[PDB]
């Protein structure tokens, strides 16, 4: 870091990281999402609408910001619409707490305010459980409950995407109490449609599929980097190409040279060989012939995917599998995949933790859109098979909590009845974002929420009568959320936020 | 980088253009004048012809390249209108200019120019359309021929010159081909010569000579063993190399040649031959069993070179020593090395009395700036008169053309109802450009010279009355004898516009700059 | 190290960005329209009047600028025709926008009311297109002839035109199958003949290398056996590693013609393969080509890559990088070889061709420089004829059509909006930059051409468009102007996409700071 | 505008003028739009006097 004095990390960096945050989650997040424009290192166009993606691309230069990145990447591993809450009620909390403190208020006085209301908070989510749904064996129930996430990560198709999400988390486990945060795993595979992406289960091999079938029932596979250009462990690794008249007889002999690398797989156990390695000319004549699969070309990605589920573990050496390199599926079968032909295993049954959604799309930019949609809709899951308790659409869960913190401001008093009400106003901040989104007047969007005095029901969403005011009913429309989304959001949230709000000057020569 | 549009696009364009027609006009025509240009390799270039300079000069901008391009495919069609092309093409651009800073948009000035263009070639059309055998064309041709000779700079006693063209286009063309021949001809030039020799060679020669004095100086008619062999050091593709040691392999490789290259000069001689022309050559030792076994050969024929031998004498091919029949041999009338008239020049010359396809026109001069340009205007020379071998077609140079053709186009410009009507008029001082420039090079004031000209072309409306163009003090061009071919100034005229009007489209530039090569 | 920009100088950045690059198609298409010439480093220089070919060899430095490659592209694949439109039309939407966003009244329901539109704006064009292939003819190639004749007077000619657009019909249903943009490729040649063309059915190669025969060496085969070789002929062939030398005694005259006999063994697999007619990538030889002719048989060099691609699809063959072939469909053989002389430039012809779905055509201008948009006249008529038999729906072209869906918007922002009226009229105004720019370019009034025909909208017609021709009013469905309706409805739904993309973003992290 | 009056008078003569109403090319035939004779020899012998004694002068 640089040197700092006069208390400035305080005042300055606490404002500064605010600000960075900002409109890049108040107006992506609720029921539109909204494409920014990240471009990385490779450079190349990457649209995100999700909070979780765009920091870890970021490089915070900010140390103030730095923790509120954590608190997100927490939220997106359990939630994924709880990782968007992070940023706009932490930087709220501290521009409005930085009015409090000109006044004269004390910076933990105010900390404490926070703290009693934000277990007051908790206390009145229980009164924001409105109606109670799980079925896990339901694809239509399941479908709703994501559908206010995956808006928030799209601007696409919302509906048909939620229908491909949901139809990938049921079918892999109906009678699970825990889902898993990688049970799906995407395969980005290029050509057709956004809505013209579709559900298969296990593991798909997007790279290159070649061999020959053999066998549709027995999976087992061997997983290698080493190539099989002439590289061999239990010989001699050294090819013969830098001459002439030896690279004749070696490429005649890379025919035999291959026929004794496959068997030495297969008849120890393998029937697919998985090789991130590369197939020579000739190597993959003799694979032909001999009548095993190839899923050639696989890069690093590829292969973990296929190591992390089976528990088939690679070496840049070939000799026979031992039993810990060796893996099995329940099927393989070879069918198109979005009408483009792959290796497909199946699992569901074997150890379930991968099913595979095909994302589509003529061009890569199209893709990521859909892929920030299913990866954050994979942990939406994991909540609810965890608990049924469901709490209204967006924006509508937030006005109560700011009705009944205003009271607590009045029944507490101290030092504290002023940072209490500006954690009132801080809950706001997420409609107002929607209002910031909308275009329209932050306080005409409040006024109506306090007006009709509906509390679990009323908010502005993103429409075109969001453009012309009206006010509608997110706890019936196929937008819902869950207990535990919010309840862990907010707690992590007002980690971060105190905590950046502690700091003082770095001290250095 | 930038865009430049519009404004900026054709202020670049004027920029370029001009640098190039600047050198040109001070090089127009017979009263042309010479241009002394050195490289930054400590080297003198002396030029004149406008290809020359084009290849020269890399100045900046595309415009520059677009013209160099043009002048190459004319030098191959018409020949000489290499100066005029570009001159006239800069003055599109000086007047496209003046229109558009008047606001008047470049696709008005593009269709207009195209327009205008369309009624200059009718008027032109107009001055000939005889078409005539080959025989009464010969005086008409030589007078032309003096004249294109004469805008590479003098054409005193190269006379010789334009006699051995008319041979020349006549041997490897037809009358109504309607195709080229000058890929079937070979300019050559050696120095030590004279411009006042000028040969015509219905053969082909190679700069070598015979091997010996003591072989014979003549060969019979035909049997030509032409031969891939060596009879020297053949520089193999053969790797490693290994060299003898000692007295013992140094007696046994010499003899084993020896063996060797006289066996071969004996299956040479027996299938019929009398003259070989080998590829790679001979040796001080191969000299001792070709003398023995009394063969005359060419030492030395360059690996593409025999190839070019073999089409021009008609000769039928026989590739290497191991193709050697008596069925296959090349042609010949007589084989003599031939001195000139000078023994500075001593080419050997494989002459035809028989079919001959090709024509190679040597011409000499003393030193090395003498062939340069005694080499460019016999070419060029040659193949205005081939467009006139063909069509007789025969109109007055000097700018005497231009003048006509700008009085029928300012008229013609005027009766069209669209936009282009001030384009085509600016057409008509356009043309006026060229004999505008050539007073620059007579030493005359460049604006009293056209009007001079143009009273002229009120009476009779042809060309064949003017101004000088030789300088005699004459005021006239069938006096002179100052003739281009009609396909020719056609042709300067429609390639100039039709480039000028790419340059007038395109307004869409990507450069970081202004100009980029 | 990481830019990033935010709020209003952000949005302000992405707009103007796509503005400066609109420029270069803008002003583009036509015979009245421009060419572009784009120099992005010496000898990097191009000509075109096609959108996509420019950008990609143009810098971006903006998400704008980066959004239009993958729009321009996909237009270009399709139908080689209309490219620079949807650019143009993906950028013009930005710049109506640009006062509201200034001002800082941006809401994201405006990306939301150009979506809207361009669902009102397409079912417009279907509703106007007219079948042709029902509504007229039978025989149905001489309503391939009307939109050849227009498609060249596109470009450039508009009297040579008639000649040439019989042409073009025959070799459209030839081609018709999926577009070809490099077998319907044209050869060059003046000065034999000026402003006349012929088709021919099959290939042709401009490349040719023998000078040791050419009357002496055959050159007319009836039924050619074609060898697509992509191997150099050697003066004397290299031989393999290890051993050979030269001199010690017997080597010196030894070694040299066993390199004579490698040569040999080369040229005797091609022949003994099938050859009679010999086309090579790489140069042949000196002696080589000597060989060739002593043994009765064509040879040619200095072939491209590209040319050989062409005559494979036509054999049914393919390119062989072997020296001799044990497949028919590795080999070439067509029914007619021969060696003719246009323009004087030798023209290497089969025809008579297995297959035939390539075309050549030999081609005079008057002008090397008029050859490359004469070319592009012929071009742009293969393309556009063909993707008129693919989507029969065919509108009235001129764009004629889009004034109407200017009107048509303007309707609907009249009747739609709570604020919408600014954004709708937005995308209206948009549309008729697109005909009114090549009124402009070419010097006469855009506004007394373009406004005269809402007029005669209004009282009924629908195709009322500019003839870009002289640049002037005129009926484009009687004049017979016809391009596909499928063409314009791609180009509105992408460029919209482009556009909304745009707006949406706010900030542009540039995370390397490169 | 002048380069399509310059058509007309070059077929016809006597034909289209600047009129007031249109803005632009109708006839002035239809419209009388008249001037002196010594009107316009004024504008024009005047012009030239002046042009003369500039060209003159040192």
């Amino acid at each position: 870091a640089k040197h700092f004095s006069g208390l400035e990390e305080a005042v300055y960096r606490n404002i500064q990281a605010c600000k960075e945050l900002a409109q890049t989650t108040r107006t992506a997040y609720g029921p539109n999402g909204m494409n920014k424009m990240v471009i990385n290192h490779l450079e190349k166009l990457f649209v995100t609408n999700d909070a979780a993606t765009i920091l870890r691309e970021l490089e915070v230069q900010h140390p103030a910001a730095k923790m509120i990145v954590m608190a997100s990447h927490m939220q997106e591993q359990e939630v994924g619409d709880g990782t968007n809450f992070v940023l706009v009620f932490a930087g709220a909390l501290l521009e409005l707490a930085e009015e409090l403190l000109r006044i004269g208020l004390s910076v933990s006085e105010v900390i404490e305010g926070y703290e009693i209301a934000c277990r007051k908070a908790h206390e009145i989510l229980p009164n924001l459980v409105c109606c109670s749904a799980k079925n896990l064996r339901d694809i239509d129930e399941v479908s709703s409950l994501l559908r206010t996430s995956i808006m928030s990560k799209q601007y696409g198709n919302e509906v048909f995407l939620a229908k491909l999400i949901a139809q990938a988390c049921v079918s892999i486990f109906p009678d699970s109490g825990h889902f898993n945060v990688d049970n799906i795993r995407v395969c980005k595979i290029l050509g057709s449609g956004i809505s013209s992406s579709s559900v298969l289960h296990g593991m798909v091999f997007k790279k290159e599929t070649e061999g020959d079938v053999t066998s549709v029932k027995d999976a087992k596979i061997a997983v290698y980097s080493c190539p099989f250009d002439g590289m061999i462990t239990e010989t001699k690794g050294t090819v013969l190409i830098k001459t002439a008249e030896e690279l004749m007889n070696f490429s005649k002999g890379e025919e035999n040279l291959m026929d004794a690398q496959v068997k030495a797989i297969a008849d120890t156990g393998a029937n697919v060989v998985v090789t991130g390695g590369k197939v020579a000319d000739m190597a993959l004549h003799y694979a032909n012939k001999y009548n095993i699969m190839l899923v050639r070309l696989n890069s690093k990605w590829d292969l973990r995917r296929l190591c992390k589920t089976v528990g088939a573990t690679a070496l840049p050496r070939l000799t026979p599998p031992v039993l810990e390199e060796m893996g099995h599926c329940d099927s393989v079968y070879l069918s198109e995949v979005g009408d483009t032909q792959v290796v497909v295993f199946k699992h569901e049954k074997e150890d379930g933790a991968i099913s595979t959604i095909v994302l589509r799309g003529s061009t890569d930019n199209l893709m990521d859109d859909i892929e920030r949609a299913v990866d954050d809709g994979v942990n939406t899951f994991k909540v609810l098979t965890r608990d049924k308790r469901l709490v209204p659409g967006g924006g509508a869960t937030e006005i109560e909590l700011a009705k009944q913190i205003t009271s607590y401001g009045e029944t507490c008093p101290g030092l504290e009845q002023y940072a209490i009400k500006k954690f009132a106003e801080a809950f706001e901040a997420i409609p107002r974002a929607l209002a910031e989104n909308s275009g329209v007047k932050a306080n005409e969007v409040i006024s109506k929420l306090y007006a009709v005095h509906q509390e679990g029901n009323k908010n502005v969403g993103l429409d075109i009568e969001a453009e012309v005011p009206a006010v509608k009913d997110m706890l019936e429309a196929g937008i819902l959320d869950t207990y535990l989304g919010k309840y862990w959001a907010i707690k992590l949230a007002t980690n971060a936020a105190v905590t950046v709000l502690r700091v003082d000057q770095i001290i250095m020569a | 980088k930038s865009r430049l549009m519009g404004l900026e696009a054709l202020k670049s364009h004027i920029m370029a253009a001009k640098a190039v027609a600047n050198t040109m006009r001070t090089s127009l025509g017979p009263n042309g004048l010479d241009k002394m240009m050195v490289d930054k390799d400590g080297d003198v270039t002396v030029t004149n012809d406008g290809a020359t300079i084009l290849s020269m000069m890399d100045v900046d901008h595309q415009i520059a390249k677009l013209m160099v391009e043009l002048s190459k495919s004319q030098d191959d069609e018409i020949g000489d209108g290499t100066t005029g092309v570009v001159v006239l093409a800069g003055a599109l651009l000086e007047e496209a200019e003046q229109l558009l800073d008047r606001g008047i948009h470049p696709i008005r000035i593009a269709d207009g120019y195209e327009q205008a263009a369309r009624v200059a070639i009718e008027h032109l059309d107009k001055i000939s359309d005889s078409v005539l055998v080959d025989i009464k064309d010969t005086e008409p041709l030589i007078q032309t021929a003096k004249t294109t000779l004469g805008s590479k700079v003098v054409n005193s006693c190269h006379r010789q010159m334009a006699e051995i063209a008319v041979n020349a286009v006549l041997t490897v063309a037809d009358m109504e081909r309607r195709d080229v021949d000058f890929e079937l001809i070979k300019v050559e030039g050696k120095v030590g010569g004279r411009l006042e020799d000028t040969k015509l060679i219905k053969g082909v020669i190679v700069d070598k000579d015979f091997s010996h004095p003591q072989m014979p100086k003549k060969v019979e008619d035909a049997k030509i063993a032409i031969l891939t062999c060596p009879f020297e050091p053949p520089k193999p593709k053969t790797k490693h190399k290994l060299d003898v040691t000692s007295v013992e392999d140094y007696k046994a490789l010499q003899k084993y040649e020896k063996e060797k290259f006289e066996e071969m000069i004996q299956q040479i001689k027996e299938t019929g031959a009398n003259l070989a022309i080998c590829q790679w050559g001979f040796d001080d030792e191969a000299n001792h069993l070709l003398l023995q076994n009394n063969l005359p050969a060419v030492r030395w024929v360059g690996g593409p070179e025999i190839e070019l031998i073999a089409i021009a004498t008609g000769g039928r091919i026989v590739p290497r020593f191991s193709e050697l029949t008596a069925e296959k041999l090349g042609f010949a009338g007589l084989v003599q090395e031939i001195s000139f008239g000078t023994t500075k020049d001593k080419m050997l010359v494989i002459e035809q009395c028989k079919n001959s396809r090709a024509v190679t026109i040597f011409i000499r001069g003393g030193n090395k700036m003498i062939i340069e340009e005694a080499k460019r205007s016999l070419h060029d020379a040659l193949c205005v008169i081939r467009n006139l071998i063909r069509d007789n077609r025969v109109v007055y140079g000097g700018g005497a053309a231009e003048i006509s053709c700008a009085l029928a186009v300012s008229q013609e410009a005027d009766k069209c109802p669209t936009l282009e009507q001030y384009a085509m008029r600016a057409f008509a001082d356009a043309l006026e450009v060229i004999p505008m420039a050539l007073s620059e090079n007579s030493g005359m004031n460049p604006i009293q010279t056209m009007t001079e000209v143009r009273a002229r072309q009120v009476k009779e409306m042809n060309p064949a009355l003017g101004i000088d163009c030789l300088h005699k003090g004459t005021n006239d061009m069938k006096q002179q004898h100052v003739i281009e071919t009609l396909i020719g100034k056609k042709q300067q005229i429609s390639l100039a516009t039709q480039m000028v009007r790419m340059i007038l489209k395109i307004d869409d530039i990507r450069k970081p700059g202004e100009s980029e090569e | 190290g990481t830019d990033s920009s935010q709020g209003i100088p952000q949005l302000v950045s992405n707009i103007s960005a796509c503005q400066v690059i609109a420029e270069a198609v803008r002003t583009t298409l036509g015979p009245r329209g421009m060419d572009k010439l784009i120099v992005d480093g010496r000898g990097k220089a191009t000509i075109s009047n096609d959108g996509a070919t420019i950008l990609k060899l143009l810098d971006v430095v903006h998400p704008a600028a980066k959004t239009l490659v993958d729009i321009a592209k996909s237009q270009d694949a399709e139908v080689g025709d209309g490219t620079t439109s949807v650019t143009l039309l993906a950028a013009e939407f930005l710049k109506q926008v640009k006062p509201y966003v200034e001002e800082g009244l941006h809401p994201q329901i405006i990306i939301r009311a150009f979506r809207t539109a361009t669902q009102l704006a397409v079912n417009k064009i279907k509703e106007i297109a007219v079948t042709v292939k029902k509504a007229d003819k039978v025989e149905q190639r001489k309503l391939l002839e009307k939109c050849a004749m227009t498609a060249l007077s596109s470009k450039l000619i508009s009297q040579q035109k008639a000649f040439f657009a019989k042409m073009v019909v025959d070799a459209v249903m030839m081609l018709d199958d999926l577009l070809q943009l490099k077998m319907i490729g044209i050869k060059k040649v003046q000065g034999g003949a000026l402003e006349d063309s012929q088709l021919v059915a099959g290939v042709a190669f401009k490349k040719t290398f023998s000078y040791a025969g050419f009357e002496m060496q055959p050159k007319k085969y009836h039924n050619p056996k074609i060898a697509l070789l992509n191997v150099e002929l050697e003066l004397k062939a290299e031989k393999d590693n290890a051993e050979i030398r030269v001199h010690t005694v017997e080597d010196y005259q030894a070694i040299v013609d066993a390199e004579w006999n490698i040569l040999y063994d080369k040229l005797e697999k091609i022949h003994h393969s099938g050859a009679k007619v010999v086309l090579s990538k790489l140069p042949i030889g000196d002696v080589a080509t000597q060989y060739f002719a002593d043994r009765d048989m064509f040879c040619a060099g200095r072939v491209p890559e590209e040319d050989l691609k062409r005559t494979m699809m036509a054999c049914g063959g393919s390119i062989q990088t072997s020296v001799n072939a044990l497949s028919a469909d590795v080999l070439g053989r067509c029914q007619v070889f021969e060696e003719t002389q246009i323009g004087g430039e030798r023209y290497n012809f089969f025809t008579g061709c297995p297959k035939a779905k390539t075309c050549t055509f030999i081609l005079r201008g008057g002008a090397e420089q008029f050859m490359e948009e004469t070319e592009r006249s012929l071009h742009d008529a293969i393309m556009i004829v063909r993707r008129a038999i693919k989507n029969d729906s065919v509108v009235a072209g001129g764009g004629a059509i889009e004034m109407e869906l200017s009107k048509y918007l303007r309707d609907y922002s009249r009747t739609i909006p709570g604020k919408q009226q600014l954004l709708i009229g937005a995308y209206a105004k948009a549309l008729e930059i697109i005909p009114r720019q090549l009124c402009d370019n070419a010097g006469f009034d855009a506004t007394n051409i373009l406004n005269k025909l809402r007029a005669r909208h209004a009282q009924g017609g629908t195709w009322y468009g500019v003839d870009i021709n002289n640049e002037d009013i005129a009926d484009n469905f009687e004049a017979f102007v016809w391009e596909p309706a499928m063409v314009r409805i791609n180009a509105l739904t992408a460029a919209s996409e482009a556009a909304c993309l745009i707006v949406s973003v706010d900030e542009t992290i540039k995370n390397p700071r490169s | 505008t002048v380069t399509e009056l310059r058509n007309r008078h070059a077929q016809g003569e006597k034909t289209a003028g600047i009129n007031v109403r249109k803005g632009g090319i109708s006839n002035i035939l239809e419209e009388l739009v008249v001037q002196p004779l010594l009107v316009s020899v004024s504008a024009l012998t005047l012009a030239t006097e002046t042009v003369r004694s500039i060209l003159k002068i040192d």
